[PDB]
RNA sequence: AAUCCCCCGUGCCCAUAGCGGCGUGGAACCACCCGUUCCCAUUCCGAACACGGAAGUGAAACGCGCCAGCGCCGAUGGUACUGGGCGGGCGACCGCCUGGGAGAGUAGGUCGGUGCGGGGGA
RNA sequence: CACCUCGAUGUCGGCUCGUCGCAUCCUGGGGCUGAAGAAGGUCCCAAGGGUUGGGCUGUUCGCCCAUUAAAGCGGCACGCG
RNA sequence: GCGGUCGCCUCCUAAAAGGUAACGGAGGCGCCCAAAGGUCCCCUCAGGCGGGACGGAAAUCCGCCGGAGAGCGCAAGGGUA
RNA sequence: GCGCUGACUGGGGCCUGUAGAGCACUGAUAGGGCUAGGGGGCCCACCAGCCUACCAAACCCUGUCAAACUCCGAAGGGUCCCAGGUGGAGCCUGGGAGUGAGGGCGCGAGCGAUAACGUCCGCGUCCGAGCGCGGGAACAACCGAGACCGCCAGCUAAGGCC
């Protein structure tokens, strides 16, 4: 549930270097703040396959903080594919965009034996205060039977907050 | 055979293939795919060499993406050379493939079921290639 | 065709352009001559 | 054989005095197919788009926005 | 203060605008080491073939 | 309906005023007063105004038109201003714009 | 005189001033409005343009505000590319140095600013 | 393609004389066989030697007759006036 | 040789001034208009949607939305409410 | 003859639409949804008419491509100003020419087959005319380097040191 990487801070010495000394350049920011920091690439990854920006990396870095970033940027350079740069995101408290990933709970649900599970979206932007954060988000929906379409306030809508909308969209159907 | 339909000119100019770049390259569609190593135009007769050995795999099952297109035309002189009159003559076309794009890419299928079909249609490539899995880095978007 | 603009005496004037049967009329319109000033010219040949 | 082979000759069109460039009554100033570059202060324009000094002076560019580009000569050459 | 350029590498097949460089500091010669004010201008060229000549600042 | 007949027409005619570079002589006449200003453009600055608001005026538009005519030429040919370009703006040169022109004359020439 | 605020002109920046939604203004200015005798008008129509007005309304228009759904503007970091200097690969092409450095995208930003003159307020 | 040769590098085929290559036609040695034996198939090693006589056509080549262990394919200015 | 071509305009090639080649990729001209010309005064598109007899995908009419994708005699480009 | 104006360099303005990238236009284009038209399978034959595991307008999500696409757009390049720059520099007038078969290589394109010691342009270089010297076994053009003469003196370049 909850990922602390690390961080560091940084100035001159070019990235290449950086880059070429396992260690991943980047950026952090947010509306009171930007600052030039790197971190361990194998540090990074092992926190980013899990976090990957549905959850809140807690960096913590030197003069020990603990800021609540968002990362919103992988910046993968094409020809090995293996990421070149991130940028941190820092929550504060102001109703911020973001990516929840959905979990379809249930069976087939509806013309079962047998139907179409097709999800059309992993996931859902939402604007959602930092204080509650939902880290995913229930489906249930038992029909869904051949010729319906979910769209947005059919969702749950956890208690913390509302959608980036447009209410008018599909996430699952049947055909 | 890929091909458009409706053209805007036949005969378009050979051009390079520097630069490894520019989109394809994160796998938006689906669970598994092929990525480029080394640039290279790529034939549609290639590219349907590639698609039926992995249907064939599926047993007509799964979903299949490509995601490279045949745009550009290919001309040639018909045997018989000699330089001039002409250009002359497009025979097929080809998609212009450089690194760490992703073609094909498959869904719907078994890991290590899909990880054949994309090996086989593979060695249908001119190229070197990768195959992948999907990521946090292909993001959400 | 080519136009050819006379007026009424002195027969100097200058010339012109009509690619039409229209006007097939007689063709005839204001201009500036060399030694009076500004006459009817009509066209001729 | 082809059925291609022609071109026309070149215009060579554009701008011949940049800003600041000092020119003389007459002289022109930019040469250009549309009007995309309109005359401004003391520049005239000929038949053919043409822009040409009024006075002698000086030249300078004004990027109006969805006004456009401006050529203006600046007297006191 | 000043400079001192010393000409270390043939210029026979570079451009001609870099052969034209080396004139303007008047080094005509391999190995011939010219002294010279350092301005912004006479530091142009001196960059300009920073990779035939060897630089260093003196009084 | 975007840029109306009356924005255009507007440009259109002061667009040609604004090229031949003289002072401008601007009209606006609405549905009770008219009033004029003269103005230097490149200073976009105005020089001499005139009204029938500031001049307290009133007894049938066209007739008060004529006044706030006169009483421009008043004004600004003390300034040493004589020829001006007449503007008109969106108004037909006609009636009240017709006689507040057709009264500036006494300086401020040609119209 | 000045400073301020509101309105009317009229410029400049040329969308951070825009669309949309809400709210607000009639004393004064402005509009709509009252008429069509008169000047002058509409390929028919005073719709418009024009004149003579002043009963009414700020409904429309406009002016002023507020909201970021849209539109518009947009870093910083990082890449692409590249002037100059060097390497590498059969090749397609790749890499290093030094200087310059986007585009998209992320953070954000914005429901304008301002000049001269009027009229009115203080 | 147009690089030496147009103040000349004679051009197909045959004949004579060969020599080399091996991607081996035969002979020798092998593995696998859907190899019972005999006889094949296919692939590996191997260039020492061998590799016929006729009909037809200028022919190379090919077809055919009769044989054969076999009737190899190439190169040498399509080897050699 | 045969075939094609030969002057002029537009675009690309053309490497962000200009210029730039090939029997490189594509198109056009050899006219036209007495109004399709000068000037003054007005007017503003295409398209979409709703409405409306004969009216249909589009004849004309009305409403709203539409910044230019329409028009500019003809090819393309630039330009342009 | 003029005589500081030259190449190159510093600063400043202006101009441009390529590399890159983008999809707003022109086209091309993958997956999905939603939907005119429709193949139709057909319910009737009167308007009807439900379904699309085929086409496919528009429209929305996702994802791309383009010499003759561009909402964008570098580095550079060109030109003027002011400075440095005295150079087998520059400008003006005249006398004499020769040349108008180029070649290789790098880079950028076209043609060609992402062939050619191929062909055609661009910007650069060298051979040409440096088949004089050193390196690369040998070798016009690759690396080094511009040979006035002499020396049984020194230091280096490239490349080398059994
Ligand atoms: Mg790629
Ligand atoms: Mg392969
Ligand atoms: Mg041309
Ligand atoms: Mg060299
Ligand atoms: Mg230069
Ligand atoms: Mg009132
Ligand atoms: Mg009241
Ligand atoms: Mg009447
Ligand atoms: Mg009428
Ligand atoms: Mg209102
Ligand atoms: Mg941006
Ligand atoms: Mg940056
Ligand atoms: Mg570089
Ligand atoms: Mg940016
Ligand atoms: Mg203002
Ligand atoms: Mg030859
Ligand atoms: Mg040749
Ligand atoms: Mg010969
Ligand atoms: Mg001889
Ligand atoms: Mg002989
Ligand atoms: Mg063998
Ligand atoms: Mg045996
Ligand atoms: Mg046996
Ligand atoms: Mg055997
Ligand atoms: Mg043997
Ligand atoms: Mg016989
Ligand atoms: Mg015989
Ligand atoms: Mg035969
Ligand atoms: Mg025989
Ligand atoms: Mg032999
Ligand atoms: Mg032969
Ligand atoms: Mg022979
Ligand atoms: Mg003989
Ligand atoms: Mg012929
Ligand atoms: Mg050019
Ligand atoms: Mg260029
Ligand atoms: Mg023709
Ligand atoms: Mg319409
Ligand atoms: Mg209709
Ligand atoms: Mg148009
Ligand atoms: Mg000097
Ligand atoms: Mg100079
Ligand atoms: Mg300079
Ligand atoms: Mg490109
Ligand atoms: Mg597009
Ligand atoms: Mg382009
Ligand atoms: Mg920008
Ligand atoms: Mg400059
Ligand atoms: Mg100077
Ligand atoms: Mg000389
Ligand atoms: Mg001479
Ligand atoms: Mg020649
Ligand atoms: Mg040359
Ligand atoms: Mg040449
Ligand atoms: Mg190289
Ligand atoms: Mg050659
Ligand atoms: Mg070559
Ligand atoms: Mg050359
Ligand atoms: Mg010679
Ligand atoms: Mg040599
Ligand atoms: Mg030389
Ligand atoms: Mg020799
Ligand atoms: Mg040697
Ligand atoms: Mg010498
Ligand atoms: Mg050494």
């Amino acid at each position: 549930m909850e990922y602390r990487l690390k961080a560091y801070y940084r100035e001159g010495e070019k990235p290449s270097a950086l880059r070429r000394a396992g260690k991943l350049p980047g950026v952090m920011y947010n509306r009171h703040l930007n600052r030039k920091v790197y971190v361990d690439l194998v540090e990074f990854d092992k926190v980013f396959r899990q976090a990957s920006i549905h959850h809140v990396i807690v960096l913590e870095l030197p003069d020990g903080q603990s800021l609540p970033t968002l990362v919103r940027q992988v910046n993968l350079d094409k020809r090995r594919r293996r990421p070149e740069h991130v940028d941190f995101f820092v929550l504060s408290d102001e109703p911020v965009e973001m990516y929840v990933p959905l979990r379809f709970v249930g069976t087939p649900a509806g013309v079962r034996a047998g139907g179409v599970l097709q999800e059309i979206h992993r996931d859902i932007l939402v604007k959602v205060s930092p204080r509650n954060i939902p880290e995913f988000i229930e489906v249930d929906v038992s029909g869904l039977e051949i010729g319906d379409s979910l769209h947005a306030s059919d969702l749950k809508l956890p208690p913390g907050v509302e959608l980036a909308v447009s209410p008018e969209e599909t996430i699952a159907a049947v055909v | 055979m890929l091909m458009p339909r409706r053209m805007k000119y036949r005969k378009q100019q050979r051009g390079r293939l520097k630069g490894a770049t520019k989109g394809g390259d994160y796998v938006a569609f689906g669970d598994y795919g092929l990525v480029a190593l080394e640039p290279a135009w790529i034939t549609a007769q290639q590219i349907e060499a590639a698609r039926v050995a992995m249907v064939r795999h599926f047993r007509r099952g799964g979903k299949i993406f490509i995601r490279i297109f045949p745009d550009k035309p290919y001309t040639k002189k018909p045997l018989e050379v000699r330089m001039g009159k002409g250009k002359g003559n497009v025979e097929g076309y080809v998609a212009v493939v450089k690194p760490g794009r992703v073609m094909f890419e498959v869904a719907g299928v078994t890991e290590e079921q899909a990880m054949e079909a994309l090996r086989i249609a593979g060695h249908k490539l001119p190229i070197k290639t990768k195959i992948v899995r999907r990521d946090a880095y292909d993001e959400a978007q | 065709l080519l136009l050819e603009c006379t007026e009424c005496k002195r027969r100097n004037y200058a010339t012109e352009k009509n690619k039409r049967n229209t006007p097939n009329k007689l063709e005839l319109r204001k201009y500036c001559p060399w030694c009076r000033k500004h006459t009817v010219h009509r066209e001729v040949k | 054989s082809t059925r291609n082979g022609r071109d026309s000759q070149a215009k060579r069109l554009g701008v011949k005095r940049y800003e600041g460039q000092v020119v003389r009554a007459g002289n022109i100033l930019v040469r250009q197919r549309g009007t995309r570059f309109k005359p401004g202060k003391n520049v005239g324009m000929g038949r053919d788009f043409t822009l040409f000094a009024l006075v002698d002076g000086v030249v300078e560019f004004q990027d109006r926005g969805r006004l456009g580009r401006y050529v203006h000569v600046r007297p006191l050459a | 203060p000043r400079l001192k350029v010393k000409l270390v590498k043939s210029p026979i097949g570079y451009p001609k605008d870099q052969k034209a460089a080396l004139k303007a500091l008047g080094l005509r010669r391999l190995q011939q080491e010219r002294v010279l004010e350092d301005t912004p201008a006479i530091r142009g060229n001196v960059e300009k073939v920073a990779h035939l000549v060897r630089v260093e600042v003196v009084e | 309906a975007r840029l109306t007949a009356y924005e255009r027409r507007k440009f259109r005619v002061r667009n040609r005023i604004k090229r031949t570079g003289r002072l401008r002589l601007s009209v606006f006449r609405s549905l009770k007063h008219i009033y004029a200003q003269i103005i230097d453009d490149e200073k976009g600055v105005t020089l001499v105004s005139a009204s029938s608001l500031a001049l307290k005026l009133k007894g049938n538009k066209t007739e008060v038109a004529r006044q706030v005519g006169r009483a421009l030429a008043e004004k600004a040919l003390a300034l040493g201003i004589k020829q001006v370009a007449f503007d008109r703006g969106p108004y037909k040169y006609h009636g009240r714009v017709k006689a507040l022109a057709e009264g500036a004359r006494e300086g401020g020439l040609e119209f």
